């Protein structure tokens, strides 16, 4: 009855949830057709799937894209009789690394289409907690129609926990040139919108997809994997009655303690393959350790650069809470783990009883207990340094500047969205010093 | 007569009494429908302070579970003892406090604090002489340190003379489970010490310990850390709903452990903890019973009571025993210890013998401490405080939610008006 | 003895109806086909009031089943329980009275009206001594409006003595079922205040909450709506049916509850309503039931009663009770209520109880409430009455039926010198 | 014992009716040949049905045509053996897109023709209500033979309730060029005799057959089944035995509040195809909002661009009467639905046990509920200031006049006609108004 609804914005945030609504339907049951065999779930799936006339549940997502392609594959792919076709929402042309055409151009449109699809849901959503916006930073829709759609919520809506996953562009790994552009563009706009946005980045995950997991060829597929099982365990404590429950509205108020400063980086764990499943026992101060170790995060950042602001262990499985507090206190002693001066408190811990489950196809290994550390941290102020970087290099020239400005955005707004970046900046700067006296 | 009606709020506080109640239906020899199978009248004799009785000779507990989201309340009501209780008691909204007091105290918790005291006064008029409220929560949580002290402030009102005893899960020193408990925990310690009778300091580092130390449990779930949070519990009021050779209750426990009205945040303690083997290479007697109490390793609230002076003193005793092998003992720990209790407090020592023992035991105790051992236990909550607040951490999470920063300067002098007044009577010749 | 003739008009009364005549017959364990087949001779004792002895110890319902239409007879005369009435009895029209108060008071209703007044003598000669008349219909509707208020104001003139009751489904305050649903009560309480003792308002909002809310039905039907509107429609002659320890009947209830002839515009409300787990775990007092009763959650008239006073209070009890465990119950809810209940009429509180329960219960009440809860119903209706007819809106479907607009000038004004009369008497000192 | 006999004048009212008669035998099990098969019904045919000597039901319809082809693939297609031959009635020539044809040449020939085979119907018929005339505006015998003959039915009855259901012409689509007179003249002459005219327009239903159905090609096959399920639901409550029924006479008296208006707009919910009868779950709550959305009713016309005079929302199939009050309650809390500021009553509701059923070879999805708006609003005046206007530029010019002059029709009537429009006009600008004080 927590009911949480989830859009699907770009061809990443499709991607994502082609591998986040597998796997909610390997945890309650659920058959691609939505006729779950009911022959122990007890309103368990009512998050996300609201229930139809029949034995069939569908699913609570608005998966969106102004082209066609990345929607028909999962409109002919195994999960045609899951979704509602109405849901699936296609423009024509897309944005196509442009944010002005997914902001002004092609994404508004369609963009009545997806508020409708949303209100239809949010209306039979009975005790609606808040949205679970899948997009990336770099392509042209979900930045541009990203931007555009959380202007609409906040409208619509203001006090719902609107939270994002965002696919942070990597500091060496750019699959487009534009990039640089369409990452300060879109956090100008969802930074006064987005509650907790949360970054993940591709480098970061083929380096443990490559190290963690021994795959020598990480898919696109696989990251997915690693995305999804994260938004699982954040959703674990709705859907499944945990030993310390958390709510959406729990992620905001423990993690964001200014309301620009709203960017953890996500960190789980065990990553371990099959053959390594075996030989270690993946305690909870076993996996805790994982977490806070600088190599196995899923943001390119250096967390020893920085201080933490306020971390969240979200525990599941076999985890006994004295055990936690052994796997905490140590860390909070350990020298390289700091936090900043004005936060003595630099914890929320939740635990739920269920195991992660595994998708058949898939590369983690099935293990008892889980870890999805969502930490808020100084360290991304180098993540943000490098953006605007590379933003003042190409924007100096005024490279792609008309791919822009001919789509209906004025060129005074670039000087708007990168000194609004660097007052972003300097925020990181200014909590990141200790108090005086 | 002298009911007790029961309130939850918040994950943990519901957690706790869910296991509370799994005690006090075990000691009265309730069934999982909610009829009674005991062997004796005596489960009967007082059965009416936690219970009213259905038809059908059936009882209901006398319970108020709340909740601002539905999550806990289907792990209670679908779990086991969780079809004897009221379909109307389970009073839970569903945005979520999300952690946060503003959004337990002023957003969420006043859009269902009405149809919470609808049902507290639909219970409260069906006891026939109200006791006093008993509430359980948390002052780390978002809805049981809000939506618990928003109850606290709209029942005084209503009851100024009943007991107002609160189980408060203080926050842990060592570890922390949430970025913004010493938010949440100042700004409920603004409302426990101006509405409570009495509050019982508990922290989850302490029952750690002893789950480990005390206990030898490798594995202590919450299940197990709950279980001894309710065998305090029950025995608080086991001379109120039991007869004994000297019978207290919950005014004699807060008459005799609240020398200033401010002062009223005890420590507990319980004894006996044994391990599996090791409980019958154990005589258990009332000087075995003393002094497992009285040192550091059995304070539910982590503090070491050598740090400061204990004010008052209370050990509800159950079981059969002898007074003077009782009142020696309270004595003998009196004598050795003369500068660990305070001075001008003579024969500060309560004692409450009752006949009944918990249910698979011998005889047993029940440590109600209250110490300037915790004042350290707001030296550090304050320091915590502070550091976030000078750098204004988080307060957007509590400003955009109807609060502004003179809130958080009344909630931090409240506090340190308390910590120098424990200061003031440790002090004190 | 006194003996009740029941009239049915609308779709509405017809459907109220066929559920009454399933509550009645199960009382009197009355089979489908007409004959009895209960266990004692106290459901024979009263037999006479709703029924007569046909030949063949067989009984037909003393009821009129009025339409303008065929459609909702069929219903009834097909269903359970429609091979019991006698097909004299089913008095219907062809043309139907279209949502039209003038079409069902002027043009289609007095072409009907003399084969049904037949059917009313027919019915009033074969009573022994008549007691009065009993009326099913709505406020909103064609016929029950129309023919309704047509019936009224022929039996008051034939018979001025005896009471007439009538059960009026009043409009509810947010949704309408029925465009011109203002135009049809201002045009029936203009002819309700005249002709009719007293008047029961019931709303269709408030019985989608109390199923909702109270019994926890997620899909009422009107099959469940209107099994509450008979079960306080056989609750209020439940004393003049069985016997009881303090007998009420419709006179009584006539004289106890109107204090001014004009004001005798009722709220019902019944108790216990429980849902189907949530009546084992509770317990069936008579404490219980009183308080059910004068929460604002309980009555079937859509306005809470804390914006008004109560005029007079009667409270028909059903089942075996003891009478202090009522007389302190009708003192208790009035001492905590003094500012609730109105100063000039001391001991405002009728009590009847009967000793017969309701079938598969153990005691039952039924609470009359006359307030002034109810001038709000009447200063919504007269402001969305004069909103239409200010613009003159739907006055041609009315004005082509035979009416001009001083019918209007004169019904919208008697209702506001009503509306002045409740705001009089709860402004008397 | 409700009669209820209908009218069909045009080609489109025939073509309606062979959808309509064809949806009214599948409610009663009724095949082709009139042979139900009694091997439940218990008089639910009884107003439309007539029952003949052998076990043999025949419509109470009048098919009239002043062309025989659209008449002539009823006496030769599946229901042949069902419709009384005299009542299938033909003229030789068409009135042709004139209504002076339809009005004084051709139809004052077969006009006592068929006003003789509405009386053998009317004396057989024991509890008549009233009259069920299906034609439209364009073409010039559902103009000219309509207006005609509504001028008589209420000579001879006056007081029976004359229900007309009437193809209004689309602001954009016109199959004939002298629509906007035809639609004129006819509504000249309906306004003081039809009870109340139900508007349907052809290209609000081509988006709802394009966009609900998800049809590429809609038909008017498919047009005419819409409509059947509109006239369905209205008689549904006489036919079936309802939870709350409401009569024809019901109609006129909650929808009309001034006699000049009463032009209502129908619209129907559920429409959505097979496919998409799963992954929704359907409420009253749900098909509910469907009817006052803008985009799902069935007159092109903006709802937002006026005010509800009065709704009558008509349920049928598995309805719950309090989940109906949830339903409509919040409708006149939301802004977008608007009343006039004298009706704060602005409901009728009626709810049938009985489900639509599906016609094989139909478009429509098989559910559980349904419901049938009938809305009268202001929003048709948007609709009459658009056909005076298409009217105003033809007979400035004085085009297409010498087609009518030269059938009897003098040149002023069409001043008589066009002020008259105007009256009516100023009549929906009086009403949509507020009050003063
Ligand atoms: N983690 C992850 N990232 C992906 C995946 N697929 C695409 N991306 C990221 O998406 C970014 C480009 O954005 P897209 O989603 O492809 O494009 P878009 O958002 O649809 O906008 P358009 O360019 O107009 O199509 C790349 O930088 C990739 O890092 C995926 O499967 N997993
Ligand atoms: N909804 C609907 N409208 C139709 C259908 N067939 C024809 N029409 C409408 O009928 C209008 C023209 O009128 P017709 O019925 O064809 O012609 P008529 O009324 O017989 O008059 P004549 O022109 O003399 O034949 C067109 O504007 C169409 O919109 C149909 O099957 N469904
Ligand atoms: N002793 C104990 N403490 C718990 C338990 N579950 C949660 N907690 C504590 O409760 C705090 C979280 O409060 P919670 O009620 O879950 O959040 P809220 O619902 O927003 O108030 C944490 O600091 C935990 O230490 C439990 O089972 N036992
Ligand atoms: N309580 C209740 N009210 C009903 C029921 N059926 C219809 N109504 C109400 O009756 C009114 C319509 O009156 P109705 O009798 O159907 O129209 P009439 O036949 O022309 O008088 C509506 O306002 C409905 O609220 C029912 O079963 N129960
Ligand atoms: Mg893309
Ligand atoms: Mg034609």
């Amino acid at each position: 009855m927590r009911e949480c609804i989830s859009i699907h914005v770009g061809q990443a945030g499709v991607q994502i949830g082609n591998a986040c609504w597998e796997l909610y339907c390997l945890e309650h049951g659920i058959q691609p057709d939505g006729q779950m065999p009911s022959d122990g779930g007890d309103d368990s799936f009512n998050t996300f799937f609201s229930e139809t006339g029949a034995g069939k549940h569908v699913p609570r997502a608005v998966f969106v894209d102004l082209e066609p392609t990345v929607i028909d594959e999962v409109r002919t792919g195994t999960y045609r009789q899951l979704f509602h076709p109405e849901q699936l929402i296609t423009g024509k042309e897309d944005a196509a690394n442009n944010y002005a055409r997914g902001h002004y151009t092609i994404g508004k449109e369609i963009i009545d289409l997806v508020l409708d699809r949303i209100r239809k849901l949010a209306d039979q959503c009975t005790g609606l907690q808040g949205f679970l916006v899948f997009h990336s930073f770099g392509g042209g829709t979900g930045s541009g129609f990203t931007s555009l759609l959380m202007e609409r919520l906040s409208v619509d809506y203001g006090k719902k926990s609107k939270l994002e996953f965002s696919i942070y562009p990597a500091p060496q790994v750019s699959t487009a040139v534009v990039e640089p552009y369409n990452s300060i563009l879109t956090t100008h706009t969802t930074l006064e919108h987005s509650d907790c946005a949360f970054m993940v980045d591709n480098e970061a995950i083929y380096d443990i997809c490559r190290r963690n997991l021994d795959i020598e060829r990480p898919t696109y597929t696989n990251l997915n994997r690693l995305i999804s099982q994260i938004v699982s365990s954040i959703t674990a404590s709705l859907r499944f009655d945990g030993a310390l429950n958390v709510d959406l509205t729990e992620f905001q108020t423990n993690l964001v303690p200014y309301p620009r400063i709203h960017f953890p980086l996500a960190t789980y764990a065990p990553v371990i393959s099959a053959e390594k499943a075996y030989h270690e026992q993946l305690s909870v101060a076993e996996i805790t350790n994982a977490c806070f170790e600088p190599a196995n995060q899923m943001v390119k950042c250096d967390p020893r650069h920085g201080k933490y602001m306020a971390c969240c262990l979200l525990y599941r499985g076999d985890v006994v809470p004295k055990d936690v507090n052994a796997a905490i206190a140590t860390i909070k002693t350990k020298r390289s783990i700091q936090f900043v001066d004005w936060c003595p408190t630099g914890f929320k811990v939740g635990i739920n009883y269920q195991p992660p489950t595994v998708v058949p196809g898939g590369d983690l290994a099935k293990v008892q207990r889980a870890v999805c550390m969502l930490s808020n941290t100084t360290a991304i102020a180098e993540a943000w340094a490098r953006l605007d970087h590379k933003f003042d290099l190409m924007y100096a020239k005024r490279a792609f500047v008309h791919w822009y400005v001919g789509e209906g955005m004025e060129e005074g707004e670039f000087s708007e969205a990168r000194e609004d970046m660097a007052a972003l900046e300097k925020d990181y700067e200014e909590v990141g010093v200790d108090s005086v006296e | 007569m002298r009911e007790i009606v029961h309130i939850q709020a918040g994950q943990c506080g519901n957690q706790i009494g869910a296991k509370f109640w799994e005690v006090i239906s075990d000691e009265h020899g309730i069934d999982p429908t909610g009829s009674y199978h005991g062997d004796s009248d005596l489960q009967l004799e007082r059965i009416n302070v936690y219970y009213n009785e259905a038809a059908g000779n059936k009882y209901v507990p006398r319970a108020i579970l709340v909740d601002l989201e539905p999550g806990t309340m289907d792990s209670v009501r679908s779990g086991p003892f969780g079809q004897i209780f009221r379909p109307d008691n389970f009073v839970f909204g569903q945005s979520g406090a999300g952690n946060n007091w503003a959004k337990g105290h002023y957003t969420e918790g006043a859009e269902l604090v009405d149809s919470v005291l609808d049902v507290v006064r639909k219970e409260s008029e069906s006891c026939d002489c109200l006791q006093g409220f008993q509430l359980t929560h948390s002052l780390g949580g978002g809805t049981g340190s809000g939506m618990g002290t928003l109850l606290i402030s709209k029942i005084r009102e209503e009851y100024p003379d009943r007991i107002m005893n609160t189980f408060s899960v203080v926050p842990s020193p060592k570890v922390s489970d949430t970025v913004v408990e010493p938010y949440n925990a100042t700004l409920s310690v603004h409302q426990l010490v101006e509405n409570t009778d009495e509050t019982y300091c508990i922290d989850n580092e302490a029952l750690y310990d002893i789950c480990f130390r005390t206990l030898k449990l490798t594995t202590p779930t919450y299940g197990d850390l709950n279980h001894l949070v309710s065998a305090t519990m029950s025995g608080v009021t086991t001379c109120l709903r039991f007869p004994g050779q000297l019978n207290a209750d919950l005014r004699k426990l807060a008459v005799n452990m609240v020398p200033f009205p401010r002062l009223h945040f005890f420590m507990p303690g319980f004894a006996p903890l044994t391990s599996r083997g090791s409980q019958q290479y154990r005589a258990l007697t009332v000087p075995e019973l003393t002094q497992q109490m009285f040192d550091a390793k059995n304070m539910m609230a982590a503090c070491d009571p050598r740090h400061g002076r204990y004010l008052t003193v209370a050990a509800v005793f159950r079981g059969r025993m002898s007074m003077k092998e009782v009142d020696e003992q309270m004595l003998n720990v009196q004598n050795k210890n003369s500068s660990y209790f305070v001075e001008w407090i003579p024969n500060n020592v309560k004692t409450a013998v009752c006949d009944i023992p918990p249910r698979g035991l011998k005889m047993s105790a029940t440590f109600i401490g209250n110490s300037t051992a915790i004042q350290e236990l707001f030296k550090r909550i304050s320091e915590q405080f502070t550091a976030m607040f000078r750098r204004k951490a988080f307060l957007h999470w509590y400003t955009g939610e109807g609060m502004d920063e003179m809130e958080f300067t009344e909630a931090e002098s409240n506090m340190n008006d308390l910590v120098s007044e424990y200061q003031q009577y440790q002090d004190a010749t």
